[PDB]
RNA sequence: AAGGUAAGUAU
């Protein structure tokens, strides 16, 4: 149970790259409605990853148990 | 690769069939071979590092087997941890010998 | 004029008072709801 | 792509046969590259170490094509053809990235380095928008590979 | 509708007007970090803890 | 030198808004 | 610390207290004092220095910005021709000012601001204010004062220069600034506080703590290219030691099924290549990708572990069609190169 | 500290106004083998940035 | 369960050992299975058999 | 004093200049290639080509009727023994790195690490410790061998 | 005029 909770709540590699911003390399604004939003090293040169980071499926969003009962 | 080859066959009756690589052994025979090889692997760490094998805790024997080793040339970083801040003195060559 | 292709009129633009008041109120609610908030978030809201 | 294949089927040694695939066209995989600059440098290194590796040139130029720099990709493919002339995959990729008229020239040059390749010949049929032009190229193709039914079947459409 | 504005020129001229990286970073503790250059550097927006 | 953002009502009115844009 | 707060900026105060914890200012001063002692202890019979002593000073001497004393005391063998006081950067020296038997060396640490990070003017002003002072205590009328700006990592010196001292002081200060344990601690603490890094990202990485989690049911491939290019070297008593190339082997071990895929490479491949080190990496990566394409999707790996850091980027390039495969470096050296033995 | 882009540690503020940078803020200095050398940015005899 | 817990509290019974299966072997006995892997495997399989031994013994005695 | 006005370091301007240089270099190579790529009756007569092909069909029947090592090794001469032989493998280096392809032996490297560690444990020009470390016996191969 | 007091043990 603790391992599953830590996997669900622990930092993911893509979410690890999200909070890393390259120093000195100004990036064009991505999201119009929110200028604060930025991908960080995600999809930008300098991240050190040649291949694209994959989605951690342990962080998938799914309905609660009681919401399954209603369905 | 010299004593280990001797350990890998524990008895003169143990042979390697041409089908595979390692010799065919009984389960407890493999236990004994593994403990002998663990002693062999600890032997060079005891020799080349001049440390007693008994001084190795069960946590660091695992690191020795796997192949992780640590070194620390910069012990002066001990700085990270009547006052003893100027009390340290300097010994010159003259003091060393004059 | 699309037919004569000539200068016929002249349009003067101006920001409506309601739009200015809306922007001022938006900046006010950015500022007043910024007690325990990072400087970066406040500047991001102002920039947006 | 990979030009090496290994089919998998009381002996410790199992030498499995080495096979070569005639052509390999992996999907473009748009956006799979995270560091475009690092990937570009590494692909440059591949081109330098193995200039006679057609997959190296194919991946290096297609990386410029996914990036949007569609002009450097043409130069990379042209250099690859200059260094990998016997690979029909590089010539087929050249006929795709290059603009129309020059693409025709590319095919007109591929025949110089590889005349038996029926695949480029039929490719020229797509490249030439004139039926009379198709008559010249396809009938010229049969002067080098007349045993190909897949190419001779276009004679009826060629009239 | 697309992105109907661009701030590339604005940010470029903002860095140029502040004196570039050298002029901007004299105001900061960057020279106290003793990084040889600003090229291979990245921030971490949120700490590990 | 104060750093205060001064209003440009009548200031920098000579230039158009198309300047320094591409 | 010697940091002067211009107003109560509580966040800055907390940050500077954390950065200079465990008495870092005193430790930096002591380390620089020791470094000057050693650099002057080596060249004592060439600079005509009879002896060098570390003056017994207060533990809070590093903190005194109003006054100062001497940290290093040089006693001359015969005498020293004191030159006119000048900055460390002054190339021209008028070595005809006075004479002396004792030389004092003072090291002052400061935390400069943007408007006042000029270390040369600071050193000149401090030397003039301390030499011509009845509060500062010095053991001789001549000496030099070295000023360090930690906030900007600048260094300078002002005062008298006996012959052979200025170049030695310059080189020693350059070496100390470039490398020093207490200075390195300061840089690391400032980096951690500012939280910017010199390109050391954290990625999946086979340590000894996640070794247990390796043993799952998923397919794992240990790829080794250590024995790709290899030669045998043998020394002969009658002649000279000689080398002979031998065929290489790529290891594609699979710990689950035990399948050891051995790619045997002839020595003819390294015929006319100038750069064999990366040719081996690219050949091995090509073989790994080809083997992945050979196996079916059910037996295809989804976690490739590499025993050499050099074969991380080549695999990422050659696995560009398989994004669902994680390539993990191993910081612990597995003994997969000994299977050829 | 306001108009420096967020990548360099600044707040990345966008200015719809008239802000002058004092020339005293456009000066920096660097240390090399020959000693310390000081740099400005506004070579042209113009107003403050 | 409370009977067992209070027996263990007062030292009547030895404290329960972790239940280790093959998939569990690298989590409970991970550090000792690198030094003597086969001894650890034998111990784990002996524990598994003893757990199976008690179940079959109870089934046979009840039958 | 008078400060020297240095070149303003604008990372965005540098990026734009690099992109423009790449764009202008790409155009030059395109024109250079077009200087070469652009320098390469029966095409309408089906009967003529058919006759030529029939001639070709009988035409085919009528025709039927080691010195390469000058690299370096990161070891000492005294390290090896005359009575033994050992394998030398390439040292790990990044592909993007341009360093020379030095050569090592894993057992000798392990021994060197062990002796370095024991020396460091026993431990516990100007300014030797702050210079050599912050800022590996080896010998290359002369023709056939050193 | 301020919004600029480190706190803690010991006599």
């Amino acid at each position: 149970r603790y391992r599953k909770m830590k996997e669900r709540l622990g930092l993911t590699e893509i979410r690890k790259q999200a909070n890393r911003m390259s120093f000195g390399e100004i990036e064009e604004d991505a999201y119009q409605e929110d200028l604060g939003f930025s991908l960080g090293h995600l999809g930008k040169s300098g991240s050190g990853r040649v291949r694209q980071t994959q989605v951690n499926e342990a962080t998938k969003a799914r309905i609660s148990k009681t919401l399954q009962r209603t369905l | 690769n010299d004593r280990a080859k001797v350990i890998l066959k524990p008895d003169k009756t143990t042979i390697t069939e041409p089908h595979h690589i390692w010799p065919t052994l009984t389960d407890e025979e493999w236990i004994k071979v593994e403990v002998q090889l663990k002693d062999l692997i600890l032997a060079d760490y005891g020799k080349k590092n001049n440390v007693n094998v008994a001084s190795l805790t069960q946590s660091e024997i695992r690191d020795i087997i796997l192949g992780m080793e640590i070194s620390a040339p910069s012990q002066q970083r001990q700085q990270i941890a009547t006052s003893n801040y100027e009390t340290q003195t300097f010994s010159s060559k003259t003091e060393w010998r004059v | 004029n699309e037919v004569t292709k000539e200068r016929t009129a002249q349009c003067f633009l101006r920001v409506d008072d309601e739009s200015m008041q809306r922007f001022h109120n938006r900046v006010r609610q950015i500022l007043m709801a910024s007690g325990s908030t990072t400087f970066t978030k406040i500047v991001n809201k102002w920039n947006t | 792509t990979l030009m090496d294949m290994r089919l998998s089927q009381q002996t410790v040694v199992d030498p499995k046969g080495y096979l070569t695939d005639l052509n390999s066209m992996i999907p473009t995989h748009g956006g799979d590259i995270n560091d475009i600059k690092k990937a570009r440098l590494l692909l440059k290194s591949v081109r330098e170490t193995n200039p006679h590796h057609p997959p190296a040139w194919i991946a290096s130029a297609r990386l410029e094509e996914v990036t949007g720099k569609l002009q450097v990709a043409r130069n990379l493919i042209m250099k690859g053809t200059e260094m990998c002339p016997k690979s029909e995959d590089v010539w087929l990729e050249a006929a795709r990235l290059q603009p129309g008229d020059t693409a025709k020239a590319v095919v007109a040059q591929a025949v110089r380095h590889l005349p038996q390749s029926v695949r480029i010949y039929i490719r020229a049929a797509e490249l030439e928008t004139d039926i009379r032009a198709k008559k010249r190229v396809l009938r010229k193709a049969l002067e080098h590979v007349p045993n190909s039914v897949r190419l001779w079947k276009a004679a009826v459409e060629l009239e | 509708d697309g992105k109907l504005w661009n701030l590339n020129n604005y940010r470029t001229d903002m860095i140029q007007a502040l004196g570039g990286v050298e002029g901007i970073l004299e105001h900061t503790l960057f020279k106290g970090t003793y990084f040889p250059t600003w090229e291979g550097l990245f921030w971490e927006k949120a700490s590990g803890f | 030198p104060t750093g205060e953002v001064l209003s440009l009502v009548g200031k920098l009115e000579g230039t158009r808004m198309g300047d320094k844009a591409q | 610390t010697g940091i002067f707060m211009h107003g109560k900026i509580p966040t800055l105060k907390i940050s500077l207290i954390q950065i200079f914890r465990a008495h870092l200012w005193q430790k930096i001063h002591e380390s620089i004092v020791m470094d000057l002692c050693q650099v002057f202890d080596q060249e004592l019979d060439a600079l005509e220095i009879e002896t060098v002593q570390k003056e017994t000073i207060h533990p809070r001497k590093s903190y005194k910005m109003n006054s100062s004393c001497a940290d290093i005391l040089l006693f001359a063998s015969y005498k020293w021709n004191v030159s006119r006081p000048s900055l460390l950067a002054d190339s021209k020296d008028v070595m005809d000012s006075t004479t002396t038997q004792k030389y004092w060396i003072d090291i002052q640490l400061r935390w400069g601001d943007y408007d006042s990070h000029d270390i040369e003017r600071y050193a000149r002003a401090k030397f003039l204010d301390y030499t011509t002072d009845n509060m500062s205590i010095y053991p001789s009328p001549t000496g030099v004062l070295i000023a360090i700006d930690l906030a900007y990592n600048l260094h300078s010196a002002y005062g008298n220069w006996f012959p052979g001292s200025k170049p030695l002081i310059q080189q020693a200060m350059a070496k100390i600034m470039k490398a020093n344990p207490a200075l390195y601690v300061l840089r690391e603490r400032i980096r951690k506080g500012l939280q910017l890094y010199s390109s050391e990202p954290t990625e999946p990485y086979l340590s000894s703590q996640n070794y247990g989690e390796l043993f799952s049911n998923q397919i794992i491939w240990f790829v080794d290219d250590t024995n790709v290019y290899r030669v045998t070297i043998h020394k002969t008593f009658e002649g000279n030691l000689t080398t002979k190339p031998i065929n290489g082997a790529i290891f594609i071990f699979n710990p689950r099924t035990g399948q050891l895929f051995l790619k045997i490479i002839h020595t003819s491949v390294w015929a006319g290549q100038k750069r064999l080190g990366q040719l081996a990496k690219w050949k091995t990566a090509e073989e790994v990708a080809a083997l992945i394409r050979s196996l079916p999707v059910e037996e295809q790996p989804k976690q490739i572990i590499v025993t050499r850091k050099g074969m991380l980027d080549p695999l990422e390039v050659h696995l560009l069609d398989f994004p669902n495969i994680v390539i993990k470096g191993s910081e612990l050296q597995l003994p997969f190169q000994a299977c050829l033995k | 500290v306001f108009y420096t882009p967020k990548e360099l540690g600044g707040l990345g503020m966008l200015s719809m106004g008239h802000v002058l940078i004092p020339q005293s803020d456009l000066r920096w200095s660097k240390q090399t083998d020959v000693g310390i050398t000081h740099f400005r940015s506004g070579m042209s005899h113009e107003e403050d940035q | 369960q409370k009977e067992l817990q209070e027996k263990v509290r007062l030292g009547l019974m030895p404290p329960p050992e972790p239940k280790v299966r093959i998939s569990n072997l690298m989590r409970v006995l991970g550090t000792e299975a690198v030094q003597d892997p086969t001894k650890v495997e034998a111990h784990v399989r002996a524990q598994m058999a003893k757990r199976q031994k008690a179940h079959e013994e109870a089934n046979a005695a009840r039958k | 004093e008078e400060p020297v006005t240095a070149d303003v370091i604008n990372p965005m301007a540098l990026r734009q200049r690099e992109e423009l240089r790449e764009k202008l270099a790409a155009a030059k190579e395109k024109r250079l290639l077009n200087q070469k790529l652009g320098k390469i009756p029966w095409l309408d007569d089906t009967a003529a080509w058919i006759e030529r092909s029939r001639q070709l069909q009988k035409e085919k029947d009528l025709a039927e009727k080691r010195d390469l090592q000058g690299l370096t090794v990161e070891h000492a001469i005294d390290s090896f023994r005359e009575g033994e032989t050992m394998i030398l493998t390439l040292k790990d280096k990044g592909v993007l790195q341009e360093e020379e392809d030095v050569l090592v032996n894993v057992n000798l490297v392990d021994k060197e690490r062990a002796e370095k560690n024991v020396e460091l444990r026993k431990k516990k020009a100007q300014q030797k410790p702050r210079s050599i470390l912050s800022k590996p016996h080896s010998f290359r191969l002369e023709q056939g061998g050193t």
